[PDB]
């Protein structure tokens, strides 16, 4: 089949702690049939760097996340296509209905929005609210008629301009892990707690470029 | 016990704030830092006002206080 007609099977089950939600399937993800295949994405690196996974995994391990990590995947819109930040209001709205339907069925503890962009779209087409001063992290609203929380993290795509490297985004994966543990009553080692991360944008871009040039 | 906020600054000017317990071995801090930065524990050295931080040093032992800065350097040349 031609790439734009392909879809990406989501990975959902009951009793999940986290569901990673993006706008729609990326080109490489749809092509390979796995969620967030790098190197143009920082998801898997951040997943390990934040301690959400025990070892460094890759897109071919996505199927193991529900069972071993209580993590699943899906997207706002199932249709594959670049420029998805500007899809029609009607397509987003319909995708939102389907997404909320799945969340109300599986009831994951936290709906994790991969980037402010997708959460902004979700709020507009589902809540009917243009969010003002959207902050990263936990949001005050839950998925319609459920106890599922909404958590917003920086986009994992390498295209994210605000955060050039995986390490510039991992802070929120760490905060997500801390929240997750709290919900499960998992003993949190309060000896050390990361509370803030700031960096120099330009040096980060240059660093990201260099590492990208080094062929392993 | 009591805790203090420490700022860990890297050579890329990244600055990472951590809330740390005064009586805990900084090994945890160094470990947390190395993992979140994606580098080996032996690839970095942590300094507090000229003093290299050992795994069994605690903020209280080093005389650290709120807002103190820890500087991190690589043990080897750029990646
Ligand atoms: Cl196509
Ligand atoms: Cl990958
Ligand atoms: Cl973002
Ligand atoms: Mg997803
Ligand atoms: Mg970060
Ligand atoms: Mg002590
Ligand atoms: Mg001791
Ligand atoms: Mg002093
Ligand atoms: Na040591």
């Amino acid at each position: 089949a031609e790439l734009l007609t392909k879809t990406l099977p989501d990975i959902l089950t009951f009793n999940l702690d986290i569901v990673i939600i993006g706008i729609n399937p990326g080109l490489m993800a749809a092509y390979k049939g796995h969620h967030y295949p790098g190197p143009g994405n920082h998801f898997w690196k951040c997943l390990f760097m934040s301690g959400l996974s025990e070892v460094q995994l890759n897109h071919m391990d996505d199927h193991t996340l529900p069972g071993k990590y209580g993590i699943g995947f899906t997207n706002m819109v199932e249709r594959t296509t670049p420029g998805s930040k500007d899809l029609s209001s009607k397509e987003f709205r319909e995708g939102g209905r389907i997404l909320v339907q799945k969340l109300q069925k599986y009831q994951p503890r936290i709906a994790v929005f991969n980037g402010k962009c997708i959460y902004e779209i979700f709020s507009k087409e589902v809540f009917g609210v243009k969010v003002k001063n959207l902050e990263f992290g936990l949001q005050p609203h839950k998925i319609p008629d459920t106890e599922t929380l909404c958590y917003v993290m920086p986009s994992s795509s390498a295209r994210c301009a605000q955060f050039p490297r995986a390490q510039d985004k991992v802070h929120y994966y760490i905060k997500l892990k801390d929240l997750r543990d709290q919900l499960k009553g998992i003993e949190r080692n309060m000896d050390v707690q990361e509370v803030q991360y700031t960096f120099d944008l330009q040096l980060a871009q240059e660093d990201a470029k260099k590492m990208a040039v080094k062929e392993e | 016990g009591e805790y203090i906020k420490l700022k860990v600054i890297g050579q890329d000017s990244s600055e990472i704030h951590f809330k740390v317990k005064m009586t805990t071995h900084l090994k945890k801090l160094k470990e947390s830092y190395c993992q979140r930065q994606g580098v080996p524990m032996n690839s970095l050295r942590f300094l507090f006002e000229g003093q290299r931080i050992a795994d069994n040093h605690t903020p209280k032992e080093l005389g650290m206080e709120e807002e103190d800065v820890i500087e991190v350097y690589q043990e080897q040349t750029g990646g």
